[PDB]
């Protein structure tokens, strides 16, 4: 199909805020948290509700959304968890996923709480709804959920990126599991087929936070407009020559690789720019846990340490004690 | 709104260049800093110009000034989306930059 | 020595915050976000800065102060660390740890970043100021460390515990290493003798972040003024008798044995896990080795001093 | 401000007992509910209060209200610690609760 | 569907061997160790390659097959994994799976380890193939994979039930997660539409065993036809009467309450009889290595009982020392 | 083949039940020792027979005898589920199991 | 003593088995599978028997075995454990442990699952039968235990080592505890004094796996025979000078140095985990831990010795 | 049977170094590759060869041919250890390897 980013309905980073403190064309509310860098939907406190919504509603007919996003819990249990929306009005804040209830279009929960306790979690839930019908919260949407597959995307060492796509009323969703930095390695996830949905509506996303406390943090939002190659108007008489584009894409490359070279000899030339590896920032849980035990240890050794130092004190003091009455 | 005047400004260039390449010149081509302007905008690293990369470089922070309303922020960028852009991608190549 | 806990200098869960949602008698500014049980003073999003202060001042001659905080990164490296501060007034917004430079005070700092790059962080650097000397921030303030130590306070399975103790013009800063949730279980970090410190002043707590990004939390604050007790006055025949007070405490504790019994039938009447035990069981029995270890130190010590007194005979 | 008729409640005992313990008793003794306001207002457990506790005791939401100034609670219990506690340790004990 | 359970391609316990050793209408070669409650397909042993298939051909159109099995691992990471084929022709040994490539019909397979470094495993692929196509061991087959859902089946605390379905040209992998010991439990796991395989084929199953070792355990197979409600004949004729149904069921049911009170009195009558509960036999890695981590700790803890039982012993030496001289 | 006088046989289902159940009877009633055998032959616990309960049936180890060759055990299985099942499940029920 | 290694005796990986897959100079029987690293007695299915004996008969006086196996369980209960004799025939098949009763010679038994319901397993008992004593298996042999033990030799993380040696008519069963892959750290289980068994005989193991269900592996196997060094005939001007050794050995640890350097640039030219690393590290301080204590416990006896003397002057 | 000739042979050293060792030598002196015959054929590392290691190096496949006979082998090693081994320790050391 044919793409087309549609900037009005997207955030990226590293300059996702402004000096107001707010999103562009975005409006949030609850304990989201906007930054630079990411928004943090919901912090990792006990109670948390937040939500992100766009302001003007989207009215496209087929439609794809790239979502980059991480869940990092300090435990091994997330609770609730993210959810993208595609619904009619702006749910800001609500019981579900700190959104509202009985909502008009479609969500994606990336479920990480299994409320129902059937150990299938965490887990990727695509529900439709018409506005009427209340969502279960306490069996994870198990009754309405048109396809769930199930991945894991917490404390992975890479951002986790979905990738949603509305397409002749069909909804893939293929998820990138976070474990490499490359962009383009998605995973099928799951696929809904014959589903209908409001033609226009808002974009959204939410978290939520129950008893566990999770850091649900957003880095981008990428929204594409999609268009058959038989519907779209081709209109070439805009498109000048090829000639121009010759004589313009080599002297911009010509200019990329004459910059690389011309910040060559002044990375090094400075040494107050300094690196920093990727690697240490990721620990898994029994890592962690591990290293905490090897680091409680390091006590045990530094006190039999003393106690044997002390020992060889009292044995010299013996020593020095003989020799002295004869 | 991003004026042949605007993306023609060498202390604009000059103080983006500051601090990551510490080559201070002194008079450029105009082409050569319009490259600067592209290459520095380019945020992701995708070679290419957007909406929200076109954001940032309107309402922009240097070291005070009222902040843009959103309407004429979206107004400005539609507009310039239409009249450069025609390949209907949504990004903005420097082929199609280097028209205006 | 004798302790009064000053209830208008401190903040304690699980009703930290209040309905509208302030810390009561406590001002918190910058990126702080007090919570129901903590106040996460600094969030790990990229440059954050945060402070809760006092907003009156305490006039105090010997004080103490315990605070039960938790710093957790993901990666290895804190980002700038926590800060307590006994000022003469409220920094707020600031480059030192979230809070403003130039006080008139004293500071204990848990760095987390080695900016000297000497391979020496985290640490506990205690610092007097009178208000006309910077900070010197790009070396951890190494030439103005009164008094130093060396503990590590990040990722721990259990929430830190300080205590900060301002008795007779000398400061003594005691560190739980937070392995052990037994509250006391104090270790010796630092001390400082003869300081001079301003007779009255706001007690502050505060924290940053830099390019990397640590959560710091501080579940409590608690504050106790300290008398000595040849110097405190006592009040004689204002207490009640010992005879009403072994009355009312039989009853007290028939009661709640009587409401435990209560509360039996009706916890399973109407309806942790493995792994997490296990691990538990692990640090107990690393806390029972060291407790063993440490009363054989004392017992090896024990004697040690009887066979010094035999050595002069 | 911890009156004789607000620790003599047996709705608001009954109130903070809902859910925790599922026996609703008819009456009781004064000294009963007395003990179970002292009980369930020691959130801490170390069988005393304080007046972060007294706080928290006071001023709480319930089933809207405007909250109460902090001048006045810091007078409540200032005046509180002042009567009660003899022993001067910042703490209140039952011993000392006994009084009133 | 209706469902017709077919003998000649199916063992179950607890005597799913007989005197001779051999699994009834079905051949295993390799280092396959059939039991009488279990086969062993491929044992934790370096290098072990197993296959059990079918003896006569199978000759059906729609199908349901029930695998019930379990992946035991010490590590964990998994050595191969199971794999289920319905060939044409048996293959006894080979270097997928522990069976021979180049299959005509489906498989799916079990993978346990991830060969591709994708780190998307253990995962269930299903793979059709016409007998001219390789198996590419390197990639788990991903270029090949017609449907991948991603599941645990290893170290559960109960076996793994799976059931495979070929209906209308239609494959349905439903597979229960071995967390709960209810049989009917099955979660949806992929679906394969229009896939071609041969009419009539042999039913097998196999595991192989790399560096890293599992236990391979099969504990049943089950074959049912399935034929449409409108294809099938009823032929209700042959049927005598509901009259003798409600005559037999009902002295059926009364003989099997009469029994249960029989052998009431007699399992409590003689006290040789003894029970023995299912849950300390699960036990997690983690929790493993934290119980081998509390063990070790026992060993310090002696000797440091012993170091004050002789610290005592000393000081009461030079207690009873300090009189004598006066 | 499992004829009439193979399911009446006392002594085979007293040996079955030995152990299991400690309740030794002098005589029993056809219809009771061969509900005793289509109860304790379904070992699944399904109440129903198949081709596989009915193989260990037939070939039986009790305390010597050649093993039963597969075609014939075949042939048997396969004549008795056509001529019992007449529900064409596969399964062989009580009601079925009744008329042989 | 002088201990001669005797191959005929002994099996080891990582070449067990050869290509006829037969065991050398070892016979086995029941359902014992070996392998090319190691030989699993008894595999984890139900009411599995296997055994592996010696081919030849041995004539020894004075010898030593040493055995390293694992038992690994999914549950938390042994199924019966191994066994290792020294008979005078092969048992092969049999109800005791896999091998055959009656047996004519010594057996130590690792029994894992408690018959007599005394709570005393897993324990090792040393059994020395001499043709006509009917091993107790309902009773774990208690009547017949010339010396038992109580060690855990289950789901250990790393491989269990034992070493049992006749000497002088003395069998003393030392065994490592499976928490070091130390080979030498063997502490002290059994002995029996003043035994008689058979002057030759076969050397045998075996594992038996009941209801419950345990892998019974076998990783080596190694026999020596034992002599005392006034007893064994030295052979004077037999062995070589020293000149041509010390000639030698340069040039062996010179060309196995520049191996490792020839291996270094090939090791990385042509192209353990996180976690199972930081276990190791946990388990080798917990050995340094007890390493240090058994230091201080020497430490403690030199003192004592030292203060034993300077009492009776 | 541990031959003059068996040792000194550079295609089986060649073949024994293929895959570990990327680096194909022309031509060595004999002790250079019986170094190397003794380094690759000790398995366990302690620098030393035993009736195992040894029957191991004799009897091993390469790349059909019948298998040695238990008893020759057990020939071939006894004569080795009797003429090699001087200590009497079992072990086959390289200060005794190097006589033959
Ligand atoms: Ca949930
Ligand atoms: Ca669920
Ligand atoms: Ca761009
Ligand atoms: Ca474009
Ligand atoms: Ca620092
Ligand atoms: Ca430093
Ligand atoms: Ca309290
Ligand atoms: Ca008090
Ligand atoms: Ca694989
Ligand atoms: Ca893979
Ligand atoms: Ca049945
Ligand atoms: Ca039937
Ligand atoms: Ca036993
Ligand atoms: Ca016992
Ligand atoms: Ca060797
Ligand atoms: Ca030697
Ligand atoms: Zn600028
Ligand atoms: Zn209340
Ligand atoms: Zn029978
Ligand atoms: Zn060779």
């Amino acid at each position: 199909p044919h793409r087309r980013f549609e900037y009005k309905y997207s955030f990226k980073g590293p300059h996702l805020v402004q000096s107001d403190g707010t999103v562009p064309f975005w409006a949030h509310a609850g304990n989201a948290i906007p930054s630079s860098d990411q928004i943090r939907v919901a912090p990792s406190l006990k109670s948390q509700r937040g939500s992100v919504w766009t302001k003007t509603k989207a009215a496209f007919e087929n439609w794809e959304v790239e979502v980059t996003f991480r869940v990092t819990g300090r435990g091994r249990i997330g609770a609730d968890g993210l959810a993208i929306w595609y619904a009619e009005n702006q749910g800001l804040e609500g019981p579900v996923f700190g959104s509202a209830d009985l909502w008009n279009g479609v969500g994606i929960f990336f479920d990480s709480f299994d409320n129902d306790g059937k150990k299938n979690n965490p887990a990727i839930v695509i529900i439709g709804n018409n506005g009427q019908i209340h969502y279960d919260h306490q069996n994870d949407g198990a009754s309405q959920a048109l396809a769930s597959c199930q991945r894991d995307f917490r404390n992975k060492p890479y951002p986790v990126r979905a990738k949603i796509t509305y397409y002749q009323n069909t909804l893939t969703v293929m998820i990138n599991n976070g474990f490499t930095p490359d962009k383009n390695d998605y995973e099928f996830c799951a696929k809904v087929e014959n589903m209908i949905i409001p033609a226009q509506g808002h974009f959204g996303i939410s978290a939520a936070t129950g008893g566990l406390a999770d850091d649900h943090d957003v880095l981008s939002f990428l929204t594409f407009q999609l268009t058959e190659p038989g519907k779209e108007p081709p209109t070439p008489d805009k498109e000048i020559s090829e000639k121009e584009k010759e004589k313009y894409q080599e002297e911009f490359e010509h200019f990329q690789q004459e910059l690389d070279k011309k910040k060559e000899e002044f990375q090094k030339g400075h040494p107050d720019l300094q690196g920093q590896p990727a690697e240490e920032i990721f620990e898994s849980v029994g890592d962690r846990e591990l290293r905490q035990v090897f680091e409680g240890q390091n006590r045990i050794h530094l006190e039999i340490k003393q106690l044997n130092r002390q020992l060889d004190m009292i044995l010299d003091e013996q020593r020095r004690y003989v020799s002295s009455l004869t | 709104g991003l004026d042949k005047n605007t993306v023609h400004d060498q202390e604009h260039i000059m103080e983006h260049l500051e601090g990551v390449i510490n080559k201070p010149e002194a008079e450029m081509s105009p082409q050569e800093l319009q490259l600067h302007y592209f290459k520095m905008h380019d945020y992701d690293g995708n070679n290419l110009l957007d909406g929200l990369e076109l954001s940032t470089a309107i309402t922009h922070v240097h070291k005070q000034a009222p902040l843009m309303s959103e309407d004429e922020l979206i107004n400005i960028i539609d507009g310039v989306l239409r009249d450069d852009d025609k390949n209907n991608d949504g990004y903005i190549d420097y082929a199609e930059f280097a028209k205006s």
